[PDB]
């Protein structure tokens, strides 16, 4: 129950925090370009 | 040999503090008894004097000069200088954002200029408040 | 210090001869500090921050780390008791 | 000639660890020891939160979080053998992207279109803005990078130092004297690879100018 | 000027209140010269020899 | 030596980043 | 050269309006002293 | 059994560095781990300030797991045992 | 050996961006220095200042265009 | 012969930080007098320094990323 | 060989214009502190400026020369 | 070949470190008249000096590291 | 092989003609606060700022000379 | 062709320490100019000018361990 | 080759008279600035500024002779 | 071929001098603002400049050294 600790913060600052998603992007096209390399 | 005094009262007379800090219009200096020789117009600030004994004092001034010839004979001229004590922090404040509130009032670029002293002067006070 | 190494010796020695104690466990540590140093450990890189970092520690602790106790104890705790 | 190797072990251990290392008592009164880990933590809270004055305080609480764990994670690289999780490139890239990302996206989210003309820096020279407007956006789009290295470069060139002295001091079974002197030497480089805290603040307030700058 | 309760001299003081004329060979010495700073200190000094005048 | 991969090592920052958060939050003046 | 100055405004109206509010920062109980020191005394005749 | 871990945990945290809080305050104030920093077994260890035997011994155990972990990469100088 | 040399060419041009770097740094402590002194940030100042950072690093970026013309 | 020519190349590459060391050097050193000539660093002061770092060490990492492009 | 002297040439050649965005780097600032001494900007301190620019310009203006003799 | 690569490779790599140290002496030389003009020494005047000293080092340590990166 | 010479011998003396420019950038900004802090521009102000300059073009040029030298 | 190698590098790498004598020049230029505006050597002006001396000189003694790392 | 391996050496030690224009330029804008400050004029101010040319130049020209050593 | 490298690495080498000359000129400025700032040049002020010429022209010299050996 450690989720409702920070439940206010996360939607709060994650609104724009939470584009992880990019650097995930970033990461997956990375490791297929170093695939096609490998 | 310190000559601190405003024109009612007198700080300091010949005293060898060696070591004075002045709020000057172009910004701060310290005399260390050696200084080199200089004029220095005062700003709205306060004049830390850090005698040679380990004890200092803290006055807020005015306007004025700081007047340190080649020898150590600095002649400190402060048209109103007091210590921190006599002064009030919450009046302090409260002319200082009225003096903010009041800045784009005066539409004369000298009158505006007038304000902003008043608002620098207020802004010092309350940062050696 | 040298003369206090002379006394601790004597005081070692005294325990050597008899017991005084519920079997000395220090030379155990140093027994098998040599047989680490013999057959396991391996002194690579080791004066590189095996030592320099951990006596920087030691200089830290057995310096300002003393004040820092204090600043701990009579800055923190008196000002919220006070308040 | 040895081989300088930042290995892979299982990460998920050794980057948790720090986290350990910073009790939270729920009681009045702290344990003298978390006591001046929530006084530096005020100190630090304090100098982030006197530049931002706005609305933006509320990632405040999250960018101490980011300067403890950062700090943490390179105060305990100092140690023999302990391997920095910052060493390798992959997790400071993983923290530059996202965060730049959002100070970018909140700028974009309130006052957009004032978020935008940040670029023009009120007015310059007509003659030069197209170059003045590449080079800031290249730089923009620069800084997620040049974040990551700025530490993950200086923080594997600590351990490389330490890691060179070191081998050189172990080799160097000739007289003593010199020897002495490079452990001298090794004992100054790491009272100087201490100011690794320093990075962490430098990190950490340039993600506050940016934040601030956008927000 | 006041000498005594029964003794005064009427005094001459020369002012200088001039910028130029305040720029000599000995504020060579002198540091942050500058020219507005030393007229800004003549004026000053002006009021000041009028302050000690009228006392 | 060299850094490459980075798959796993990225992923539990993520994580770290939420428990340092979550333990802070309790942390006051 | 500043804002006041070479605008208009003469080094003695920046004294003056400095020491008042030095003058004015002062508590009612040194406010005495200040209205002293405060000379509105001399008149002009032209 | 990992209720058995975080019972351990929380021992260690109360030997070291530890309204009810009171009884956990005055343990902290005693603190054991300043009388023995190497335990009841040994007498202490190096640094003899600040109270910092907990914080010592954590990071001795991060160090030697961090030695066990590197272990395999390095490799000896001579087979015979070191001098 | 062409595709060698095309290579250390590229290595050594780039070199002249470095120039860029400390201009750009002397400008900007030289701004500092000077609204050390005259509060007019938002002024002809900061303009100047943004037209000496934008030259120098121009000049660099220049240099780093020669040095990726010689690479490719 | 290739593998050498990337070598030196990169090797030369790094070589054009020393402008962005130095200008970094400059801007901070110009940061303390500019503090020590007017104490209200807080303001524009700083935040131009900190702006100066940011936009001076960029030619240091833009030829520290050719050296690494040279290199691989 | 030749082409490959030519081209290590054209990249060590090209390195001498980062002493120019040095000076220009120097000069803009100068200009900016001197502006904040003394608000005669529309006076000859810009002309002054121009003139150290222009110089600084055409000295590595020269060394691309020498670069583009080398190269060609 | 290649390891004469690898040696002239970080010889001019390690040349990059001497920017970062003239950084370093501009900003502890810049701490020394901070200090003259301004008796404050344990203040901001000294800590943005050890932090400009830091960054500096940070410049030139990030660049030997290529040099450390090509010897091996 | 001397031809091959020829290119990188040039290239690599071209390398200072950078220190004249950071000298001419140099003293031309210090005339510029010169005449900041002293109206006297015309006088031997400005008399000794193109004494300067002259004298750091001439070191430049006769740096020069050798590569012109070495390439004929 | 490996001591080849050795000699190039120890040539190119000890450029870098002695680039740190421009900043122990700076260091010592702003010592004369904070002792000529407050003249007092025991101050703590002459500890700040070894600290900075002895940062640069550490810089470059670096750089020549890393050019005796080249030769060994 | 050994003619060929003298030409790049003479290219390369001409590198280290470009700080001596860089330090000739620096002394004379200090000139200037201490002119500008103070009217003192052919006293040890313009004496030493000869002195300080006449040093860095003299440095400058004995590198040159290394390289003209090295060349010939 | 090794005296080849010897004499590129000496060569090299001899870029060191152009610190020298830029700390030579800088102490040189410095002490001559600092003159005319005050009048207490004869007093350890002339030392002080004295000796940062004795330590960055001895670095200069020590590169020099340097040089020399790899030639020898």
């Amino acid at each position: 129950f450690q989720f409702t600790g920070i439940k206010k913060y996360f939607n709060s600052y994650t609104l724009t925090g939470r584009m992880n998603c990019v650097l995930a992007t970033y990461g997956g096209i990375a490791l297929l370009v170093l695939y096609f390399k490998l | 040999s310190f000559t601190f005094a405003s024109p009612t009262q007198v700080f300091f007379n010949g005293a060898n503090v060696r070591q004075v800090d002045v709020p000057t219009q172009t910004g701060a200096f310290g005399i260390l008894a050696s200084h080199v020789p200089t004029l220095q117009v005062l700003r709205p600030g306060l004049v830390v004097v850090h005698a040679e004994d380990g004890t200092t004092s803290k006055y807020f001034v005015s306007s004025g000069s700081v007047t340190v010839n080649a020898d150590s004979s600095v002649q400190l001229l402060a048209e109103e200088a007091v210590t921190l004590d006599m002064l009030d922090p919450g009046v302090a404040k409260a002319n200082l954002e009225k003096a903010q509130s009041e800045l784009l009032g005066a539409a004369d670029e000298a009158s505006r200029a007038e304000i902003q002293i008043r608002i620098e002067a207020n802004e010092a006070l309350v940062k050696a408040l | 210090r040298l003369g206090l190494i002379p006394e601790e010796f004597f005081q070692f020695l005294y325990p050597k001869t008899g017991v005084t104690g519920p079997y000395v466990l220090g030379t155990g540590l140093i027994l098998y500090l040599l047989s680490k140093e013999i057959y396991v450990i391996t002194a690579e890189t080791f004066s590189a921050i095996s030592t320099i970092g951990v006596l920087v520690y030691i200089v830290k602790k057995y310096g300002a780390s003393i004040g820092a106790f204090a600043d701990k104890l009579n800055e923190q705790k008196i000002a919220q008791l006070e308040e | 000639i040895a081989p300088t190797m930042m290995g892979l072990p299982i990460v998920t251990l050794i980057i948790m660890f720090p986290s350990l290392l910073f009790p939270t008592p729920k009681r009045l009164i702290n344990n003298r020891t978390i006591s001046i880990q929530q006084w530096l933590i005020q100190l630090t809270s304090k100098q982030m939160m006197a530049i931002h004055n706005q609305k933006g305080q509320t990632w405040s609480l999250m960018l101490m979080s980011l300067i403890m764990f950062i700090g943490s994670t390179n105060i305990l690289g100092l140690l023999p053998h302990s391997f920095t999780p910052t060493t390798q490139l992959s997790m400071n890239l993983g923290m530059a992207i996202p965060l730049w990302s959002a100070t970018v996206f909140t700028g974009f989210r309130y006052k957009t279109k004032t978020s935008l003309a940040h670029f023009l820096p009120q007015g310059t020279p007509a003659l030069l803005i197209p170059m003045l407007v590449i080079i800031e956006t290249i730089s923009l789009f620069i800084q997620p990078v040049a974040l990551a290295v700025r530490l993950t470069a200086n923080i594997t060139a600590g351990h490389l130092l330490i890691h060179l002295i070191g081998g050189a001091t172990l080799a160097l079974l000739n007289i003593n004297t010199m020897t002495a002197f490079i452990t001298f030497t090794i004992l100054i480089l790491l009272t100087i690879l201490e100011f690794a805290v320093a990075l962490i603040q430098a990190y950490v307030f340039t993600l506050l100018v940016s934040l601030y700058l956008h927000d | 000027r006041f000498r005594s309760v029964i003794s005064y001299k009427t005094e001459e003081k020369p002012i200088f209140s001039l910028d130029t004329v305040a720029s000599a060979e000995s504020m060579s010495i002198y540091d942050d010269i500058d020219a507005d700073v030393l007229r800004n200190y003549q004026e000053y000094s002006l009021a000041n020899i009028i302050y000690y005048s009228l006392k | 030596d060299t850094s490459t991969w980075f798959i796993t090592i990225t992923s539990m920052i993520m994580t770290l980043f939420i428990l340092f958060q979550l333990k802070i939050s309790n942390y006051s003046y | 050269v500043a804002y006041w100055r070479q605008a208009g405004l003469s080094y003695i109206r920046y004294s003056q309006i400095c020491a008042k509010a030095v003058r004015d920062a002062l508590k009612a109980e040194f406010k005495a002293n200040a209205e002293k020191t405060s000379g509105s005394n001399v008149k002009i005749v032209k | 059994a990992s209720v058995v871990p975080l019972k351990d945990r929380r021992l260690l945290e109360v030997k070291l560095g530890e309204i009810l809080m009171r009884d956990f305050t005055p343990s902290g104030i005693a603190g054991a781990f300043q009388r023995g920093y190497y335990r009841y077994y040994n007498k202490y260890v190096n640094v003899k300030k600040g109270s910092v035997a907990g914080l010592s011994m954590v990071l001795a155990a991060y160090v030697v797991f961090n030695y066990c972990r590197s272990y395999k990469e390095l490799k000896h100088e001579r087979l015979r045992k070191y001098h | 050996i062409d595709t060698a040399a095309k290579f250390i060419g590229a290595g050594a041009a780039t070199v002249g961006v470095a120039g860029s770097g400390a201009g750009i740094g002397t400008v900007f402590g030289s701004l500092i220095i000077g609204y050390a002194r005259n509060p007019s940030l938002k002024q002809q100042l900061f303009s100047y200042a943004i037209l000496g950072f934008a030259l120098s690093e121009a000049m660099g970026l220049f240099c780093l265009m020669v040095a990726f013309l010689i690479l490719f």
